[PDB]
């Protein structure tokens, strides 16, 4: 899983 | 004075790229307490891909979820990689600082948007943009040579590929090399005159592509051949004058500071596209 750095922050698994 | 200064700026590879080319590992970054090597060139590398030895799997294939997997990101939800240019522009349509970036920079920023430390880390994955189908591939594996054995190279199969680090500048079109210079020969500006490179290393080459291929092989590398002190910071045999008549690739490791008009030559660099001329 990853977390976006640029807003809006979300999670991508 | 030297009138070539502004024009020749993009060929000061040590300054405008600032890292390895053949193997780019010019920075480090911590992920959960451990340091990792990372690509950090500021220019895109046209035509660069990774050849996977023994195995028949191409390197743009998703990483194994080992010999059956490549270097790229595995499927995600939502699917972030691979992503088309139009897919990326749509993905960032609310961000004015990102949505209008050129395809290469956008691809670089897209890959750099994925934080593996889920605290802020400095780790940003490298990326490959394929001009063929306009797709951005985020590379899960930042490694570039190991001789799972693999190696970097210019190749006909990779000619539409573009290797992108996290530091690809948004004005690479202006300050980075791409096309080869037709009827031109790299030189050194001395006392109001453009002189030849005093010393070159002559490699035979059948065409421009094979010359660009050779220059890449000998170019700046942040990792010793056959597997921080290893950082080149852009220093290396990054340039080559190709004499198409004598079929000689004249490779040298000092930055050129002017151009000589000669219809027998084409000026190439390790960063440059292996085919395109101007």
């Amino acid at each position: 899983c990853w977390t976006t750095r640029m807003s809006p922050p979300q999670q991508i698994c | 004075g030297n009138p070539w200064t502004e024009y020749m700026a993009k060929y000061d590879i040590e300054e405008v790229h600032g890292s390895g080319i053949r193997v780019d590992l010019g920075e480090d970054a911590e992920v959960a307490g451990t340091q990792y090597r990372l690509p950090s060139g500021k220019c895109p590398v046209f035509g660069k891909g990774i050849i996977i030895e023994n195995s028949n799997t191409t390197f743009l294939k998703p990483v194994a979820t080992l010999k059956d997997g490549g270097f790229a990101f595995p499927p995600t939800n939502p699917l972030i990689s691979p992503m088309t240019l139009n897919g990326m522009r749509d993905f960032y349509k609310n961000n004015e600082y990102v949505k209008n970036l050129d395809e290469l920079t956008l691809c670089s920023r897209h890959a750099g948007n994925m934080n593996p430390d889920n605290k802020n880390s400095n780790y940003k994955y490298p990326a490959v943009y394929d001009y063929n189908d306009k797709k951005c591939h985020i590379l899960y594996i930042a490694a570039q040579e190991n001789n799972f054995c693999f190696r970097p190279a210019k190749d006909k199969l990779f000619e539409n590929y573009t290797y992108l680090s996290k530091n690809v500048v948004d004005n690479w079109e202006e300050v980075c090399p791409r096309k080869n210079l037709e009827n031109a020969k790299f030189g050194l500006w001395v006392d109001g005159n453009c002189e030849d490179i005093p010393h070159v290393n002559e490699f035979s080459a059948n065409d421009l592509f094979e010359c660009n291929k050779l220059v890449f092989e000998l170019s700046a590398s942040d990792q010793p051949k056959q597997y921080d002190r290893y950082k080149s910071h852009g220093k290396g045999y990054n340039w080559g004058n190709y004499n198409r008549e004598t079929q000689k690739c004249e490779i040298f490791n000092v930055k050129p500071t002017c151009l000589i008009n000669n219809s027998s030559y084409i000026a190439t660099t390790a960063l440059s596209h292996p085919i395109e001329v101007e």
